[PDB]
Formats: C-alpha cells, structure tokens, sequence
C-alpha cells in the first residue's frame, strides 16, 4: 500500500539448534549462567554433544 | 480509489505521527452498510426467484 515509502520487511525465524542462534539466556545443568543458549550448535561432535 | 475510500486505505489513511492519534471513523462504509441489506432482501423473500 501507498505512503509507506518504498520498503517491505519480513521476519525470518531461525531454528533452536543453529549456530546463528545467539542469545544471552543460558543456564547449564548446575544452575550457573552459561554463555550460549543453544544446547549445541551445528556441531555433530559426539564429544561436544555429551 | 473508491474502494480505498470505503476500506480506509491508500490516500484515505491518516498520516502517522509518534505523539498523535490516527483514528478515522468510517462514513462511506456505514452509508453502504445500510444500503446493502436494504437491497438484498427483496430477492430472498420467497422460495421461488423467477416469475
């Protein structure tokens, strides 16, 4: 529609377990504050997942 | 343009300001809203349509 200028914007939602998902909400099993909110990113390492 | 006046879109829309309202009451829609139901009913008053 008119009078909105000349721009259109859309929103894209990334999954839960992607490396692009970066947030400040994370608590690890102990209860402390952890850096990353993803359980694990786009990492398939068996050692890293466990 | 006439449809945009009816639905409040395009040029009929009020400008957007941060500290002020954008409420536009709908006049053309109202005037048409009585006319519709006034006109439709005669064609649905009986079971048969054509004489």
């Amino acid at each position: 529609p008119k009078h909105y200028g000349k721009t259109i914007k859309v929103y894209e939602y990334v999954p839960l377990l992607d490396d692009r998902n970066i947030n400040d909400q994370g608590i690890d099993a102990s209860g402390a504050t952890i850096v990353n909110g993803n359980l694990y990113g786009s990492s398939k390492d068996i050692g890293n997942i466990t | 343009e006439w449809n945009d006046l009816m639905r409040i879109e395009g040029k009929a829309k009020p400008p957007k300001v941060k500290g002020r309202s954008q409420v536009q009451p709908k006049l053309v829609r109202r005037q048409a809203e009585w006319r519709y139901s006034a006109l439709t009913e005669p064609f649905l008053g009986s079971n048969k349509l054509f004489k």
